[PDB]
């Protein structure tokens, strides 16, 4: 019933 | 040369918890592809065209995390496991793919970059197998050109035995329809 939570990211090159 | 790509994580246990409870996220968005997670699940979610595309299998109906408080899907498409939130301020936006290249590359949860010949509309297969433990947690990912353009965005793995040797994805064809639909 939480929200979706952004825990990190990916960073393209 | 070719595609590189590394990850940041930005939350702790505790602190994913509390902001699932909240809905409320403060934190700098960046990067082209975001780290999700639910109290049970993780997952990517691919921002194209100003909208953070994710499986509906890892994020339900949920809303996303953010600064004004939680943001509530623009886009829901269950039958084809796609949904959408608009994008937070800060993730970087890539670009469909135009071109139609055939050699593509998945961008897993760990940061890999790995080889893909696309084999469909939505299937690819892997030029080299990997075990299945190995793509979970990764639907949600792109399917990028060599360009670096979206292809589409990771759902399922085709596997026997633990071992993946293609992958099913949903098309950028697929979100416009949604952005057509909707
Ligand atoms: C053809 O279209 C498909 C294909 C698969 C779907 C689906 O798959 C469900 C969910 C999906 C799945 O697990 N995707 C993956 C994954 O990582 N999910 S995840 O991130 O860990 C997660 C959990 C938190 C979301 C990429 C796979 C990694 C390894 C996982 C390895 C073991 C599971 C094999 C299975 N593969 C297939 O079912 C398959 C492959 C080809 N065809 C025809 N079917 C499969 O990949 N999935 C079953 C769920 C779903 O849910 C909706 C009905 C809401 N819709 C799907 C649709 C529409
Ligand atoms: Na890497």
């Amino acid at each position: 019933k939480g929200s979706v939570v952004i825990v990190g990211r990916i960073i393209l090159s | 040369a070719p595609i590189t790509a590394y990850s940041q994580q930005t939350r702790g246990l505790l602190g994913c918890i509390i902001t699932s409870l909240t809905g409320r996220d403060k934190n700098q968005v960046d990067g082209e592809v975001q780290v999700l997670s639910t109290a049970t699940q993780s997952f990517l979610a691919t921002c194209v065209n100003g909208v953070c595309w994710t499986v509906y299998h890892g994020a339900g109906s949920k809303t996303l995390a953010g600064p004004k408080g939680p943001i509530t899907q623009m886009y829901t498409n269950v039958d084809q496991d796609l949904v959408g939130w608009p994008a937070p301020p800060g993730a970087r936006s890539m670009t469909p793919c135009t071109c139609g290249s055939s050699d593509l590359y998945l961008v897993t949860r760990h940061a890999d970059v790995i080889p893909v010949r696309r084999r469909g509309d939505s299937r690819g297969s892997l030029l080299s197998p990997r075990p299945v433990s190995y793509l979970k947690g990764s639907s949600g990912g792109p399917l990028l050109c060599p360009s670096g353009h979206v292809v589409g965005i990771f759902r399922a793995a085709v596997c026997t035995r633990g071992v993946a040797k293609a992958v099913d994805f949903i098309p950028v064809e697929s979100m416009e329809t949604t952005m057509r639909a909707s």
